[PDB]
Parts: C-alpha cells; structure tokens; sequence
C-alpha cells in the first residue's frame, strides 16, 4: 500500500540516545612503549579523525545528526599489575597553532582525566566538545578542530614485559552540556583552572626534601628563554591581586610499591630546608594507599591574611618574596622495594570564593 | 583642545611595529592580527616588529571562543622632524578579512605631526552564543586585522597598538599554543 | 558500506594497479563506493590518488570472496 | 572517575527501534530498462546481499541485533507519467534451488 | 546545493542582483532561524520525480550514496499538487552561520550549511524536458541576527 | 585632543572620489547622493569616482521607502604636501535637493593639513507614515546630497564617505535595479 512520504519521521532532529552500547561511536588504540619516558605524546589526532574507518552502531548517527545535546564520555581501560605505576593523562582541547607545546601544563587545562593504571583498573569521564554552548555536532568539530591528546606525564616506573595498549571507548551519555565560560566579574564564586602546579619527584633516601610550589600562578609556566601558557592562567593574570578557597587536587604518579607521607601546608618562601618545625604550622597529611591515588587538599581563607599577586617578578629571591607558597615535604622518608622516585602530582582545581582585585599590567615571565 | 577629556584605564602594549630605515622612502604598510597576535608587514618591506606578553594577549592567544567588546589605543611616534617640513599621514583600516573582496570596518585618517593617538573600539561578537572563534573554518568565522599605512616612513618610526578588555569579555576554551618567547619593551632613554 | 573495509580495499586497488602495470600512483582518498552482492561482493570505488604529486580521480572494480584471503582489482581507470 | 564495567548497560538485546529514519537500514537500486518485456528479472539478490556496502543509521544495528522482534517494511519509489504504466512485483522467499524459475506465478 | 550564506545578492557577469530584504539580512553577519521554503513545480506533470530535501554541509561529494543518513523531506508531486513547503527546526542547526561568504572559498573549505536537493530515485517521463523545480526562502521564523556585516562583495560560495 | 574620545562603531565606505590629476588647479567639486549612490562631479572635471557595495549601500540603493537616522563619516585624504605649505580647505554642503533654489541643511567647514574626519548624522524622514521614497515625485520628495568642495585638488587627493544605520533604521518596498558590477576598494600600499 502507498502512503504519503512527505508525513513521514524522516526529519527526525532527536540526540544520539540510548544504553552505552547504542551510543559508543568509536574506539581508539593507543600504544604504550615499554620504555616511556616523561613528557611524551602517545596519541595526538583531531577528535573526528578518531571515528575514522569505524562501525559501531552509533557511528552513522554521530556524523549525521546536526545537533548533539549530549556529552561525549571516554573511558580508558588500561591496566598494569600493583608492582608499576604510571600517569596517563588524555587531554581535549579547542584547538591549535602550528608547532604547538605538549607539555602535561599547557594541555591539562580545559577538559582532561589523569589516572594512573596501577591503580585504577579504568577510568571514565564525560566532557562538552563546545566550551560555550548546550551544543555541539560531529561538523562542528571537525572544521573547529578540536584536538585530543594523550600524554605520559610520568614513565614506568617499573617496566612491563612486553607494550602495552589503551583502549579508549567514545561514546555519547545524556548529560546536558553545560558551558564554563570565564569571565571578568570581580568576585565569583567558582573559578576553574586546572593549573598544573607541578609534577614533585622525590628521590628514595633519608634527606629532608622539601618542594615549593608559588601561588602567585598567573604569567604561565617556563620552558628555554619561553614560557608556556593556558587560557585560564592567562586569564586569572587579568587581576593583579587575588584570594580565595584553593582546591588542589594531589595524585600518585609512581607505583603503589613506591610509598611515603606527605604534608601540605601554605607558608612563605624565607623558611628554609633542614628546618625542621614544619609541623607547627596548619597542614594536611598525605598518605596514600595501594588502591587509593588522588586526593583533595582544600586551603580555606584562615589560611589567607590578605590578597596576593598574581605574577611576581622572575628575578626576585625567595628571601624576598612575600606571596605564600604550597609546600609539599616529606613526612617521613620515601622507601619501597623496587628503585623509582616517588612522583606526586598537584593540580589547582579551583578557586572557590574568588576575588580578584585591580588590573594588571602585566610582567613577562613565569618563576618566583 | 586644549583642555584634555580624561583618559583612566589600563591599556596594555601588545603590538610595536617600527618603520624601515633610510633611505626606504616609499609609501608602505603592516597589518596587525589584533586577535591572534601577528604582524605581517606588507611586501618584502623590512619593518621591526614586536609582539609583547601583557595578560590581554596571552588570553587573545590562547581562548578559542571570545566575546565582548575590545578597547584599542593605537599610538604613533614620531620622528624628530620640523613641524613645517611634516607631510606624513597615517591611514587606518579595521578590516574582517584580509582578502581584496572584503570591506573595511572602520576607517580612521591622522595628520598630526610627531605624534597622535586614536581611541577606539569594536565588539568580537559571533555565531557560537555571542562567541567567536578567530579564523575558524566553522560559519567563515573572521578575525579583526588593523591595517595601518605610513605615507612617510623617514617621519613616522613606529606604531603601537594598546588593548584593553571592556568587562563584558568573555572567553571559552584552549588553544595549544607553543612556547611564546620573552620579548621585553626596550624602554626610551 | 563499512567506511573501514573500503578504505582498505581502496588501498588495495592503488598497490594492485600499481604493481600490474608498473605505475606509482599515491592513494589520497576514497570518494564513493558501491557494494553489490554476487558470487562474493563486487565493489565500484571512487578515489583520488596523486599521478606525479597530483591529484586525480579514479574508478575501481574490486572483487572480493570473504571466505578466502581472495581479492581481485578487475578494473582500474581514471574517471 | 572509575567505574565497574561489568554493570554496564552493554548488554542491551533491545530490537531495533526509532523513527523510520533511525530504522532504515539499505536502499537499492533497480534498474528499469526503456524497453522492458514481461517475465524480466530486474533485481534478484539475497536479502542480506542488499545490506552490502551500507552507512544507514540502523545498519550497522541490523547486522549485529540478535533477535529483531520487528518486521521489515520495504518502499519503492519509483513513478511515471499517467500516460504509460508497468506492473513491477517485489517479492521475499525463503530460499532457492539451482536454475530456479522466476515467472510471476512461482 | 543551495547555500545558506544568502547573503550578498545572487551572480551575473562581473556583477550581482539585488533585492532589498535579500541585502537587509547581509545587514547582520551571522543569522539563524526556522528557514521556510516553499519549492514549487516548474515542469509538466507529466515530468516526474521525487526530490530529497536535507540541510548538510558543502564536503560531501555527488556519488556519496548515504544522504538519507541525515535528516530528511521527502517531495513527490501529485498531478494536481504544485506547491509545498519544507520547514527545517532550530534542531537542523547548531550555530549561527555567515550570511556573506567570500567568493573563492570552494565547497572542500565552507562551514557553512547548504540546502541540498538530491533525485530520490530519477527523473522521469514519456515526454522529453527537464524536471524543473523552483525553491523560494519564504522566510525566516524566530529570526536571531548576530554582529554587524562590514560587508563583502560578490555572490555564491 | 590632544586625548581623543572614542570611536566605536562598523562604518561601511561607500563612496570613495579621487580629485582630477596635474595640472588641474582650479577649484572644484564634486556631489555624493548619499540613498540613491550616485557621484556626479561638477563641470567636465575628471575625477577619479567609484561607488563599493558594501551592506548599507545596496539597502539605500534597493529600498524604497526608508525611515530614519544615518550617521555618515567623511574622510578627506591627503596629499604629501609640506604642513606650512598647505592652503587647501575643504567647505561640505548637505542639501535636500540640487537646484539652485534650495539651501543648505548643514555646513562645515574644515581647513586641517593633509587628512581630515567629519562625523555627522541626519535624519531621513518623510510623507508616508515617516518613510521617505527618495526623489518621488509624490509628496515632491527629495534625496539628500552632500556636496563637498576642494579649494586646491593639488593637496587634497580624495574624498570617502562611510556610512552607518543608527538602530531606528526602517525600510519598506524593494526597486528594481539593474545589475550592480564588482568594484573593489583598492586598498594602499
């Protein structure tokens, strides 16, 4: 029988939607050599060229529906026995310039998991491919150019037998895309970076070993007679003085068999090492276990007095430099069986009650 | 005149173009990117350009999707030529694109003698929610270019292009960019 | 039309036809390409592929038997 | 963040299902000759054969859905002016033998 | 294709049409909004076809077997019917596009949508002529115009 | 000045008018009709005149009936003439019509060396519910034209008219105009 084609649901406008099998649209592998080193990409593509040459079943609809009121959640199941440890960090990120950086601080800001398969069997996370809307499509991103990158930020610590593989699983969930989009209010009450504050190696041994990190972060981080630089800690370098709840997010990078404590505190940079009274001050002890690798320090406004600066001239000593520091020093001693150093990444989340105060000139440079 | 209005913000130096030197005495041209922060001059003309590291450029640099209105302060030096002996001009273009087919946006005209300045404005809106991603294929998404032209290059030494955000700025989103490198104002004795 | 299989066969017909007739064509691209059931599958491909770093379109036949490692370009021609 | 794969919804055994165009799976070309006669085979493949060299929004869900609880509708739209007519008939069996018959009637 | 860059007047020799409202929207520089169409028989009767119309972007080649993948309206003609009017929703587009282009941009490097117009199946008939066929942007509903258009001088894309 | 106030807007040109080359002296004129896009320069003197399409101009050309504010910009280029040798002034003129009969809407009068700017508005209104239908014979309805004058063509190069619509700006009505051909801004070196 005949029927009038014109009435049909061909025009149908609805979002990829379904259970993760009917959604995932694509399947990524990526190769781990079995001796990387820190600081060395693994996988760097634009994020359509990832559904090329695929057929899953939510494939066709990806490409073809005009708009997308999902996000996009990948996960990553890589794993590796408790002996080792590594960090792998996937990355996406709204665009590029020709010969562009790779180091783990330039990328991690925007939109970005950091795991460690030693201890985390697989690790998930969601994320909106268009910063500043509800909204996005597969055309959007393929002539936006929107990158993802993965990034060994810290190597084996123990090498594996043989190389390994991720195997990341591209697939469209039904959360509603939210925007983070910055801007220049003076207070707000969440501001979100992503700042890598630095990756701490500490060495195995008995010696005091302390590890500074400033909180005057705007002006980006170094490189040769170069800097580096995100958007948001270009952005949060718009003010010259600032404040607030700092949400640090500290992970293991190292093996579980690698172990030590760690305390945090917020103090100046005149306090040497080999002074051995940090425990007068406020602060946060850290120890990790076999299965746990990422931990939330929060710094409330008691331990705050006033504002600090944002960027600090490059040649000015710790002697004299009257912003506060994040230190991070060994409680105890760093031990464990096997030979490797125990890294420890810190990661500034978020300001939470943010107050930014003035108009920075600016000052060209990165370290304090 | 004479009587000054008031100027109050803080306008930060992005983009120093120095003139070539003697004897090119040929009418020439540069064109600042003012979003992604370059400075093609026209031809094979040996123009000195800088490109500075305030805060505003950075974010120009590295946000994807902009919006909001953007304050310039274009400033001209100035040579130390007699006032009587000035003949030189500026002539100013915004412009969208830097193609032939596209239109100017905004066209400015100074015959001020040594030195002038020249405030203005103009607001990045785009398609993306109010937001614009500078030269994205996506919708032809266009950046902002300040075409600039010296009609005596022995008169006028350098350009300067100042910026400042209005505070309805607002951005989204990382560029990768690489290693900017630490270029600092050599300031005037 | 599984975009991978053909992407693979595509390639195919570029190292085949360069192997018989002693050519050096680039592969660039598949453009179209059409299944049709027979004894096997018989695809007709659109491609591109660079002649000396120039790029130019190309029709190909392939036959293939998913049962046997069996895959025959049958034809290859510009278009 | 982490979670435990095994309680996913991966084993989903749903049909397949949507509006028609999140159900279409293949479109076919017949070829109608200007002077055809009658008792003319214009298509004869198998019905998985048509699904060859496909990229339609269920059809990588129709070869890889174990059970399919719904029929399968097929339209042809094929027209010609009121002046002339035909009488094509597409017609599904469930199987052949060699050097089979293809009459109307059969 | 049709573009939706519409834009900037429709071509001619070293020249360009205009009609006011076409050069009223060229007065914003990105726009969107419900596009309604009213495509119109041209032809006999007699000329028969059924035409798929979709929204999808310039890259896609002819001899791309898969265009109802996308969203889709189907059009066959009655004898009788010479009129209908394809609508296409907010949900056909993500963002605001470009209502002026230039030029030289080719169909590989365009990010904007176009209107595609695809045969369905063939075009027919006992008598010869071609299967003639009239879209007509009627307008444009819950109209959003972004920016201000410095302009840019010439017609398609 | 010598701190400026603060331009901000998209200004599209539309009509740019290169004065006649040597050793034309004499004074002369030149008339921009500023809806219909028309330049007639006075006399037989040969000047250089091109009307661009930029989005304002082909909606004054193609509309009929429109209603309300233009702000226009006009730009005076600017030979490379010595400052103390500079005697050229520059006298404009709006008029609704151009016969004799009729007096001038507005005057100004600029005599500043090589380059100069003028911002001004005006208000198109008119018979028919606040639309105006340039040069109708209904109602006797009439344009506006912009005669501008060079005291000395041998110091002042060029004319240029940018326009912009304030947001009141209303149109109503299309004219049937002939195929508008592609000139290009021809831009400097």
């Amino acid at each position: 029988m005949e029927q009038n084609l014109f009435a049909l649901s061909l025009d149908d406008t609805s979002s990829v939607r379904g259970s993760l099998l009917d959604t995932k649209f694509a399947q990524t592998r990526v190769l781990l050599s079995k001796a990387m080193a820190g600081g060395d990409v693994l996988l760097d593509e634009y994020l359509y060229d990832v559904v090329n040459g695929q057929d899953f079943r939510a494939t066709v609809a990806f490409l073809r529906t005009h708009v997308i009121t999902g996000k996009i959640k990948v996960t990553a199941t890589t794993n590796i026995s408790d002996n080792s440890g590594c960090c792998l960090m996937l990355a996406i990120n709204s665009g590029v310039r020709g010969k562009y950086s790779t180091d783990v601080y330039t990328i991690c800001s925007q939109d970005s998991m950091t795991w460690n398969p030693g201890c985390k069997k697989n690790f998930s996370f969601t994320f909106n491919p268009n910063p500043c809307g509800d909204s996005w499509s597969a055309e959007m991103i393929s002539r936006s150019r929107v990158r993802m990158t993965v990034i060994c930020v810290s190597g084996w610590t123990l090498s594996p037998t043989t190389d390994v593989i991720a195997k990341l699983d591209w697939s469209i969930v039904n959360e509603k895309c939210e925007p983070t989009i910055y801007h220049l209010a003076d207070c707000q009450n969440w501001l979100p970076l992503n700042r890598w504050m630095g990756k701490l190696t500490f060495p195995q041994g008995v010696t005091s070993e302390v590890r500074r990190m400033p909180l005057s972060i705007g002006g980006g981080a170094g490189a040769t007679q170069a800097f580096l630089a995100n958007m948001p800690n270009s952005w949060i370098s718009m003010w010259r003085y600032f404040r607030g709840e700092l949400h640090f997010e500290v992970t293991k990078m190292s093996s579980p068999y690698i172990k030590a404590t760690v305390t945090f505190l917020i103090a100046f940079g005149n306090l040497s090492d080999a002074f051995g009274f940090y425990e007068s001050f406020p602060h946060r002890i850290v120890q990790f276990a076999e299965v746990e690798e990422k931990c939330t320090l929060v710094f409330s406004q008691q331990e705050f007095v006033t504002a600090w600066s944002t960027q600090v001239n490059p040649r000015t000593t710790l002697e004299a430099d009257g912003c506060p520091y994040l230190y991070a020093i060994i409680h105890d001693s760093t031990t464990g069986t096997i030979s490797g150093d125990f890294n420890l990444g810190v990661k500034l989340v978020g300001i939470k009650d943010f107050c930014g105060i003035g108009s920075n000139p600016g000052i060209d440079g990165s370290r304090l | 005149g004479p009587v000054c209005a008031e100027a109050s913000d803080v306008y930060s130096p992005c983009m120093i173009a120095s003139t070539p030197p003697a004897p090119f005495s040929d009418v020439t041209a540069v064109t600042f990117d003012l979003i992604n922060g370059k400075i093609t001059p026209v031809g094979d003309d040996n123009w000195n350009t800088h490109i500075y590291n305030p805060p505003i450029m950075n974010v120009l640099r590295t946000a994807a999707w902009k919006s909001g209105t953007i304050h310039v302060q274009l400033n001209v030096r100035g040579a130390g030529v007699k006032r009587a002996d000035w003949d030189g001009q500026v002539f100013v273009y915004l412009r969208q694109s830097m193609n032939p087919e596209s239109y100017d946006a905004r066209t400015f005209v100074i015959s001020q003698p040594g030195s002038a300045m020249l405030n203005f404005s103009f607001d990045i809106i785009g398609p993306n929610s109010g937001f614009e991603f500078a030269e994205s294929p996506w919708a032809n998404q266009t950046t902002w270019y300040l075409e600039c032209v010296a009609t005596n290059p022995r008169q006028i030494q350098q350009f300067e292009v100042n910026m400042r955000f209005d505070p309805n700025f607002r951005v989204a989103g990382n560029i990768l960019m690489p290693p900017f490198p630490l270029s600092t104002e050599t300031p005037p004795l | 039309e599984n975009s991978l299989e053909i992407e693979e066969l595509a390639r195919f017909a570029v190292d085949e036809h360069n192997k018989k007739e002693n050519a050096l064509l680039e592969f660039v691209r598949v453009v179209k390409a059409k299944e049709q059931v027979v004894a096997g599958t018989m695809y007709y491909l659109t491609l591109e592929a660079k002649d000396g770093g120039k790029k130019k379109l190309y029709e190909a036949k392939v036959w293939v038997k998913p049962w046997e490692n069996f895959k025959e370009l049958q034809e290859f021609k510009p278009v």
